[PDB]
RNA sequence: GGAUGCGCCUUGAAAAGCCUGCGAAACACGCAGCUGGUGAAUGACAGCUAUGGCGCAUCC
């Protein structure tokens, strides 16, 4: 019933700016405190900013004061985070959160948005290069190498989502070159290598890329 | 500025176990402390508010306690759905601050990895670069070298998955990167794996096929 | 939404200040009465009303 839906993430260069929005449903933001919370990749939650009801008083983490401004458009039932002069360490998934009703959940944050990814980097939006990982006990491994894309994220499926069992898609790692790379693998019966076609489907929405790649034994 | 120091940082346990997580505020926070559960890729969920009150709808296995500036989250007996990262939070004063998290993982029996090695595709070869990939499949626990003609350590990067939901194992990839020049110069590409499983297993290919 | 009943809440402390409960409310703003208790400046309350808010049940 209660929902927070964030938008506005994406790729920005250092020194740049970005506005995140947080659209509420099922309650009116004017009666609650709204918070923004950050999670750097593989890191913990970091509180960023908040805005109080009735007064509109705003509060900010030291890391962020003077660069971020939290606000709210009550007529749109939406809160905003304006992020200026961004730094590389500001890279994180940004969450909207509602502080619950005092009598029902104290100061706990009872509802959270889905999160939007903000990456602050000089590197430029680039689709990936997808390379087969050719196969060859009684089971065989094969995969797809997804190299040199930016920024996150990329999604990988197999045979249009029909192949699921035994798939492992590893988390992206940032290579020295400043682009991402990640492999997705699957184990299958080796007896089926001659009779079943395996294609990995690689979508990179930042570049609007969609790739199908068939993986085959090499001669 | 108030700090929340949370321990343990990580924990392996089994279904039915009692787990306790503690968080110590550097100053008084007057039981303005909340606990959250977060699963990978998902938003945190509120468990406990006001140090000891059960948020509406979370199972009674979850409880919270305060002793002065010491706050404890207890899960009575672990369920399979309870493995996740947990966070404490103080909201007594601004700025709010979080504990750094406790990752609760499921304990299981040791399992050696199945190893596979993949040569660089020809399409990548004609591109200019050649990357060689070694796969460690379905092993436990997480802890785990490249040789191109017994040459210990281009450089390489590894990636590891989260615990598989089905069999609680991990998988890992290590990708070795060279220029096309240096790829077509040395005979055998070997991935040697060392684990809590027997004796250092090695897998290899030579560019002739 | 209207009728009826129930549950929780609707603060204690007084000049100011500080702290605490509440009002959809961490700041700013607002919070009735009587008894008894307490206050040579001290949160210390207990009982019962009034008013209002939310929820549950029930009737339209
Ligand atoms: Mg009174
Ligand atoms: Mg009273």
């Amino acid at each position: 019933e209660v929902q927070l839906v964030e938008s506005g993430g994406g790729l920005v260069q250092p020194g740049g700016s970005l506005r995140l929005s947080c659209a509420a449903s099922g309650f009116y933001i004017s009666y609650s405190s709204i918070h923004w919370v950050r999670q750097a990749p593989g890191k913990g939650l970091e509180w960023v900013a908040s805005i109080s009801p009735y007064s509109g008083s705003t509060y900010y983490a030291d890391s962020v004061k003077g660069r971020f401004t939290i606000s709210a458009d009550t007529s749109k039932n939406t809160a905003y985070l304006q992020m200026n002069s961004l730094r590389a360490e500001d890279t994180a998934v940004y969450y909207c959160a509602r502080q619950g009703y005092r009598r029902r959940s104290g100061r706990g944050f009872d509802y959270w948005g889905q999160g939007t990814l903000v990456t602050v980097s000089s590197a430029s939006t680039k689709g990936p290069s997808v390379f087969p990982l050719a196969p060859s006990g009684g089971t065989a491994a094969l995969g797809c190498l997804v190299k040199d894309y930016f920024p996150e994220p990329v999604t990988v499926s197999w045979n249009s989502g029909a192949l699921t069992s035994g798939v492992h898609t590893f988390p992206a790692v940032l290579q020295s070159s400043g682009l991402y790379s990640l492999s997705s693998v699957v184990t299958v019966p080796s007896s089926s290598l001659g009779t079943q076609t395996y294609i990995c489907n690689v979508n990179h929405k930042p570049s609007n890329t969609k790739v199908d790649k068939k993986v085959e034994p090499k001669s | 500025d108030i700090q929340m120091t949370q321990s343990p940082s990580s924990l392996s346990a089994s279904v039915g176990d009692r787990v306790t997580i503690t968080c110590r505020a550097s100053q008084s926070v007057s039981s303005a402390v909340a606990w959250y559960q977060q699963k990978p890729g998902k938003a945190p969920k509120l468990l406990i508010y006001s140090a000891s009150s059960l948020y509406s709808g979370v199972p009674s296995r979850f409880s919270g306690s305060r002793s002065g500036t010491d706050f404890t989250l207890t899960i009575s007996s672990l369920q399979p759905e309870d493995f996740a990262t947990y966070y404490c939070q103080q909201s007594y004063s601004f700025p709010s601050t979080f504990g750094q998290g406790t990752k609760v993982e499921i304990k299981r029996t040791v399992a050696a990895p199945s190893v596979f090695i993949f040569p660089p595709s020809d399409e990548q070869l004609k591109s200019g670069t050649a990357s060689v990939v070694c796969l460690l499949n379905n092993f436990y626990p997480r802890e785990a070298q490249w040789k191109v003609d017994n040459a210990l350590q281009g450089n390489s990067q590894e990636s590891v998955t989260e615990q598989d939901s089905k069999d609680s194992t991990y998988s890992l990839s290590s990708t070795l990167t060279l220029s096309k020049a240096d790829y077509e110069k040395h005979k055998v590409y070997a991935c040697e794996v060392t684990h809590q499983g027997s004796s250092p297993v090695t897998k290899s290919f030579n560019r002739g096929e």
